């Protein structure tokens, strides 16, 4: 429920691409990895052809973390 | 603090800087009277052998002091009286009406009046001294100046103490250091949020 | 546009107030890392 | 003619060190324009003053002919008001706005600045007619401009101006425009504002003794906790005076120890003045013994030595003595407004005696407690006694046969928990200093 | 000198002997605590830090 | 106290003490801050023929004791005398209140419009009707369109187009605000039958 | 416009602080 | 006395350290 | 229109028929225009006059009476009329006396800021002259200090305006001070106690005292009755200031 | 920074001596008047007859 519930908010959020990287300032970092990959998740699918530059910004760390 | 670093007997010069060992003995003997009453300072300072040995050298300095170590008033207050007159003669007078002999006889008082509930102010009187009104008219001043924890029943002429218990007396310094430091906080809650 | 401003006022609350309320989150899941580490 | 020249040269340098620390503040308003951070604003307000106290007429001309770059109703203003001396051997570089800038309308918070630095420019020359008006201005200018950021400029523009008014005696008539700001600021939220105009409002009916109206009005009016530290302590101050006057004597002392606790200590030399006055006066009428450690004040030493001699006449209980030194230096105590509580405490010191005598006392003589405190009457003793317990003061009690006064007793089930009844708004404190800290966690 | 755990009444010539409860030495304690850890501390920080 | 001039049970001196109340409300507060149970008095004598303006005068009480909602309640039960004069700072405080209250009771009366409505009062729905649509016809339709939507009346929008149509893009406006801004459906139908009503 | 963008914006992130709060026990 | 007080006491050092270095940065930032 | 300003009031005025004529004063010379402005018109300066001399008319009549409510509406009527000091006016006369019996009755009715911020209005009549308005301050000045006997001989005459009815009135409010301070903590009330000492020498008082309070009288002496106890405590309200405390920092 | 002086500053005019130069601590009893307590020793033995 954890990696479904931080993965499909995008669905909703979209209409706000500015909010999808505030929504997730826990999320992007939970001590979850399946949290931080649907955080991860999210973003990308609230931002389908948006040049954010704030999603793009929180997902950089995210590219390279130690959980596969 | 004086007395804490100032019982060290160990001078710079025989007979120096206070201008004697005896009157540098004579200031630890005021200096220790004004500190403290009688706890293990048979201990402290009466077990010192120096100590023993000025207080032959001196006499009446002897006498005050072993007159208030054994808490026998009669002598005690004329001997105090004879103190205050001495360091009225001495250019370190700066307690002139705090901590001459009202500081000591405050002390002297707490010391009597605990461990009893009620003594009688005639018997105190002669006890400790004469003049039934002198030692009332004291005991009224100095309980008007905060110290004395008791109360007098004039109708009978009667000391009735008030010694709250351990648990009651720290208690109360409890509430005074919290009445201080809730002040203390308030005063940093005016610091934040300016 | 007053009762703009006023709501406007309201939200600046709203992110002042969540601002601390994310950074205690995320540094309180960062110690819980650290002592899973 | 080398010393003079020397020395002219020196002030006029300071003069132009003046005008680059006004083009500092040209510089702080245009970067919170750019930020919309009013706090920079504040850090302005907060160093005006300290440079405050030399200013020339010649440099504040150059300060307004080199600002104006374009043509404004400031300018028109103040050339005609502000009269700059006769012609100077220094001039600057006047051309800080060229091209966009000066295309640019002026920004309405820089034009409160300069109206309100022209008025206390004014009133630091001491003139009363053209302050006033560029204080009407000032109001006019920032009525009809509707920015959220011009109201907490707006806050400290309307205290000075009621404070130049208040010279001007128009304290009374500044009244309407206090009342309609605060209406204005009752629309927009504007709590220091709300708080500068009711401190104004409180000195007003204070000048004019308006006492009964202005307790009226505290009571009623909601005083905002977060405003500025200074309106805070002065309101504060406000308050307590009048609950001293209405005989509200616990929360007067409360209210006047954290006005003294807030005041700055480095600074407000006349409000520390005032609040030690009160405090001795107050605290003596409470039998409240005052603090010695105050005695120590460097600036109260001559008026507090009459104050510690009517200290040690409420503790004794005489009377002649210090209606003598009242009589002869009791016109600073009419100035500062207390000797009608002077004469009420040169009557109340047998109640403070009685009080700290039955303090003192287990079971006293009525007789004794007449002779100790110059009553010469057992009625008049006994009177006193039922007077003090049914104040409720102390606990004496009265036995029509000889006096009897009931002990204390040991401590019961509630003597143990009032302590952490009264004093466990620690975590009250805890959780405002937390929301505070949430509040002021801003990371850019 | 505490040797003994009493108190002389004597308006009605006895003396009170009451056995005094020393586990009470906690409100000392305690009141030791409050004094070196907010005298030593609040005084000292917030004068250096006057200005904030 | 000028209240005893009220409490005199003489008709004409309680109009003479009551009328140059609105003229001493910006510079006595206090004074009448204290004086709620007079106004109370002069509210409930009716019989007396100042009833409205002693009405209105309590509103203004109630502007001093910062009771805004009250002091519209109580220039609402004067009536006539809410509307006395339709530019000031109090005015547009009050009427910005019951534009939320108005909106407020039609969203909920829309959501639940199968009778037992809670009852739209005439004297509010009249002060409501006069300040929207002098806010119309003052003929700046950048804002009048806004101010309208704000006071969420289900033929406001229709009245809009009907009337001056200032600046005719405000049709596209509209439409744009009902399409992104205005989307939770259950008040949003209002303006969605309006919108397609028109379009 | 900036009306109901600044109603809905203050919906979301007043829900938001509640819900993130949330987690603090 | 020593828990309410004492949390008291560190929540006020924490935000008096966070305010002196949230003044320090608005100052010197620029 | 400046009709019979005091054609009938100087002299003697004890009908019940002139309070029409005050009314029909009140409908056309009162109501003339204002008593707000006050700016220029010495016609209205004289309108002043003449409702300061009705306002002390009518206080007269009504402390004669004993009308609490018409009382209290020309006391109320009087301070605001007064609210507006023209010091080219003439002032004291009919200043400081009334001024000092209002006062009187108002601490009667127990009021005291009003009393010390007048006393602030007036810096110098109150204390260097005008016995006329101190008398009410030296009145309370003993009642607060040390006397009780003193004060009711002190009462025995006022120098303001005579009419010794506010004396009364505060003998009714020390007659129930003294009830409140005898049923305070005192161990014992004699009824010789209650009776001879203080005041009310068996009067209908006496039946007031031994029928309205408590203390039931004993054998010629009323006791103090069940008040202070032991109190074996059930320990509630700290227990639900405790959960208090809990929620309190249970949360945030 | 500004010195407050719109509230009433009356500086001590003096400026003639400090009574408690020193950092001696006064209490409200030290600053009492009285013949200190040797002579009043010797009158309550002279009253007491030694």
């Amino acid at each position: 429920v954890r990696r479904a519930a931080v993965e499909s908010l995008g669905f909703i959020l979209f209409r706000t691409p500015e909010q999808c990287p505030s929504v997730v300032s826990l999320l992007s970092e939970s001590y979850n990895p399946h949290v931080r990959y649907g955080a991860a998740m999210a973003l990308g699918i609230c931002c389908a052809g948006t040049g954010n530059k704030e999603a793009i910004n929180l997902l950089e760390p995210m590219t390279n973390d130690p959980v596969n | 603090q004086a007395a804490e670093l100032f019982l060290d007997t160990v001078s710079t010069f025989t007979s120096y800087e206070l201008m004697d060992y005896k009157t540098f003995v004579t200031y630890t003997v005021y200096v220790s009277m004004i500190a403290l009453e009688r706890p293990d300072l048979r201990e402290k300072v009466i077990k010192g052998a120096e100590i023993l040995e000025v207080l032959h050298s001196l006499p009446a300095v002897r006498q005050y002091l072993f007159s208030l170590y054994e808490c026998r008033y009669s002598v005690f207050f004329q001997s105090l009286a004879v103190v205050e007159q001495e360091m009225k003669k001495d250019w370190l007078f700066a307690p002139h009406y705090r901590y001459y002999v009202r500081e000591m006889r405050i002390h002297a008082y707490s010391q009597l009046l605990e461990s009893y509930r009620s003594l009688t102010l005639g018997y105190m009187a002669e006890a400790f001294g004469v003049g039934v009104e002198f030692i009332d008219q004291e005991l009224s001043r100095f309980i008007a100046a905060g110290r004395l924890h008791c109360k007098i029943d004039k109708v009978n002429e009667i000391v009735e103490t008030n010694r709250p218990d351990s648990k009651n007396w720290q208690y109360q310094e409890t509430i005074k250091k919290g009445d201080l430091l809730l002040n203390r906080v308030q005063k940093l809650s005016r610091v934040i949020n300016m | 546009q007053y009762y703009l401003s006023k709501i406007e006022e309201l939200q600046l609350i709203v992110n002042d107030k969540s601002q601390n309320l994310r950074r205690l989150q995320a540094q309180r899941n960062e110690l819980n890392a650290k002592v899973r580490l | 003619k080398t010393a003079a020249a020397a020395a002219e040269h020196s002030q006029r340098e300071l003069d132009t060190v003046t005008l680059e620390d006004i083009k500092e503040h040209v510089k702080q308003l245009e970067k919170a324009v750019s930020g919309k951070e009013p706090r920079f604003v504040l850090r302005a307000l907060r160093m005006l003053p300290s440079t405050s106290r030399r200013l020339n007429h010649y440099v504040l001309y150059k300060a307004v002919q080199g600002f104006f770059t374009s043509n404004n109703a400031t300018r028109d203003f103040l050339l005609p008001f502000l009269e700059e001396p006769m012609d100077t051997e220094a001039d600057l570089q006047f051309r800080p706005r060229t091209g966009k800038a000066a295309s640019t309308p002026l920004l309405p918070e820089v034009e409160a600045y300069l109206q309100l630095l022209v008025v206390i420019f004014m009133m630091n020359s001491k003139r009363y007619k053209e302050a006033q008006k560029i204080s009407d201005d000032l109001m006019q200018k920032i009525s009809t401009q509707n920015r959220r950021a011009l109201d907490l400029v707006a806050a400290k523009c309307y205290y000075y101006h009621a404070r130049v008014y208040e010279f001007l005696d128009k304290l009374d008539v500044v009244r309407s425009f206090l009342h309609a700001r605060l209406r204005t600021a009752t629309l927009r939220h504007d709590a220091d504002g709300q708080a500068t105009l009711l401190n104004l409002l409180l000195r007003n009916y204070l000048h004019y003794s308006l006492y009964d109206q202005a307790e009226k009005l505290v009571s009623k009016s909601v005083f905002p906790e977060q405003a500025n530290n200074n309106e805070w302590a002065r309101y504060l101050y406000y308050t307590g005076r009048i609950k001293a006057i209405q005989l509200e004597y616990s929360e007067a002392r409360r209210t006047m120890t954290n006005a003294l606790r807030k005041a700055p200590q480095h600074t407000a030399v006349g409000f520390k003045q005032t609040v030690h006055k009160l405090l001795i006066v107050v605290e003596l009428l409470l039998g409240e013994i005052p603090d010695r450690l105050q005695f120590r004040q460097p600036s109260l030493k001559r008026s507090l030595m009459p104050y510690f001699l009517l200290t040690q006449a409420v503790r004794t209980g005489n009377l002649a003595k210090f209606n003598q030194v009242l009589d002869q230096f009791g016109e600073k105590f009419q100035a500062d407004g207390t000797y009608t509580l002077i004469i009420r405490l040169r009557h109340n010191v047998i109640k403070t005696g009685v009080r700290m005598i039955s303090l003192s006392y287990s079971r006293i003589s009525l007789a004794d407690i007449a002779q100790k405190l110059q009553l010469d009457s057992p009625e008049d003793a006994e009177f006193i006694v039922a007077k003090a317990i049914r104040d409720g003061v102390i606990e004496a009690s009265i036995n029509h046969e000889k006096g009897y006064v009931q002990s204390k007793e040991m401590i019961d089930i509630y003597s143990t928990r009032e302590p952490q009844l009264a004093f466990h708004q620690r975590i009250s404190f805890c959780l405002d200093i937390h929301n505070m800290s949430v509040k002021a966690m801003r990371f850019p | 000198d505490k040797k003994f755990h009493g108190i002389l009444d004597q308006g009605e010539g006895v003396l009170i002997i009451f056995d005094e409860p020393p586990v009470d030495k906690t409100y000392e304690a305690a009141l030791e605590t409050i004094q070196n850890m907010s005298k030593v501390v609040d005084s000292l920080y917030n004068k250096a830090k006057k200005l904030t | 106290g000028i209240i005893s001039l009220l409490d005199e049970d003489e008709p004409q001196l309680k109009e003479f003490a009551l009328h140059k109340l609105n003229a001493v409300v910006n510079d006595f507060w206090a004074e009448i801050s204290e004086s709620v149970d007079k106004i109370e008095v002069l509210y409930e004598d009716e019989g007396f023929r100042s009833r409205q303006f002693a009405a209105l005068v309590a509103s203004k009480v109630f502007y001093h004791l910062g009771a805004f909602e009250e002091s519209l309640n109580y220039a609402l039960g004067a009536g006539d005398l809410f509307n006395v004069n339709d530019n000031s700072e109090y005015v547009e405080t009050i009427i910005a209140k019951c534009i939320d209250h108005y909106t407020k009771q039609c969203v909920e009366n829309a959501d639940l419009p199968e009778g037992e409505k809670k009852p739209i009062d005439q004297r509010l729905e009249g002060i409501v009707n006069k300040m929207f649509q002098r806010c119309l016809d003052d003929h700046k339709y950048k804002q009048a369109i806004g101010i309208a939507l704000e006071t969420r009346r289900l033929d406001v929008f229709e009245k809009t187009i009907l009337e001056s149509n200032d600046v005719p893009g405000m049709l596209a406006y509209s439409l744009k605000l009902c399409m992104s801004l205005m989307q939770n459906k259950q008040f949003r139908n209002k303006v969605l039958r309006v919108l397609v009503k028109i379009y | 416009k900036l009306q109901q963008e600044l109603e809905f914006l203050e919906v979301q992130e007043e829900y938001i602080k509640d819900e993130q709060k949330n987690l603090k026990k | 006395y020593l828990a309410s007080l004492i949390r008291s006491v560190v929540a006020l050092h924490n935000l008096i350290n966070n305010k002196i270095a949230n003044r320090d940065a608005e100052k010197k930032e620029g | 229109m400046y009709e019979q300003l005091k054609g009938e009031w100087n002299r003697k005025s004890p009908n019940l028929s002139k309070c029409g004529e005050e009314l029909g004063r009140l409908k056309l010379v009162l109501l003339e225009l204002n008593f707000l402005p006050t700016t220029g018109t010495k016609l209205t300066k004289q309108q002043l006059i003449l409702a300061r001399d009705i306002l002390e008319i009518g206080a007269q009549w009504s402390i004669l009476r004993k009308d609490i409510p018409s009382f209290e509406r020309y006391m109320a009527q009087l301070k605001c009329y007064y609210f507006d000091y023209k010091e080219q006016l003439p002032e004291s006369a009919y200043m400081h006396q009334l001024l000092g019996l209002n006062l009187l009755f108002l601490l009667s009715q127990n009021r005291v800021a009003e009393f010390h911020t007048e006393l602030e209005r007036l810096p110098a009549k109150d204390i260097q002259t005008n016995v006329y308005i101190k008398h009410p301050v030296s009145l309370e000045q003993y009642l607060m200090e040390g006397s009780y006997n003193k004060v009711f001989l002190a009462k025995g005459n006022i120098p303001a305006e005579s009419y010794t009815f506010f004396i009364d009135i505060l003998l009714d409010t020390i007659r129930d001070e003294i009830a409140g301070c005898i049923e305070k903590a005192y161990e014992k009330i004699l009824f010789t106690e209650a009776t001879r000492i203080l005041f009310f020498n068996t009067p209908k008082k006496m039946t007031d005292y031994a029928k309205k309070r408590g203390w039931v009288l004993g054998p010629n002496n009323y006791y103090s009755f069940a008040s202070q106890q032991q109190k074996p405590e059930d320990t509630t309200i700290p227990s639900t200031e405790l959960a208090k405390q809990v929620i309190e920092y249970a949360r945030q | 920074d500004d010195e407050f002086e719109e509230f009433p500053a009356e500086d001590w005019a003096g400026l003639d001596e400090d009574e408690d130069a020193h950092v001696w601590e006064d209490n409200w009893d030290d600053d009492n008047v009285e013949d200190d307590f040797s002579n009043q020793l010797r009158a309550e033995l002279e009253k007491h007859g030694y």
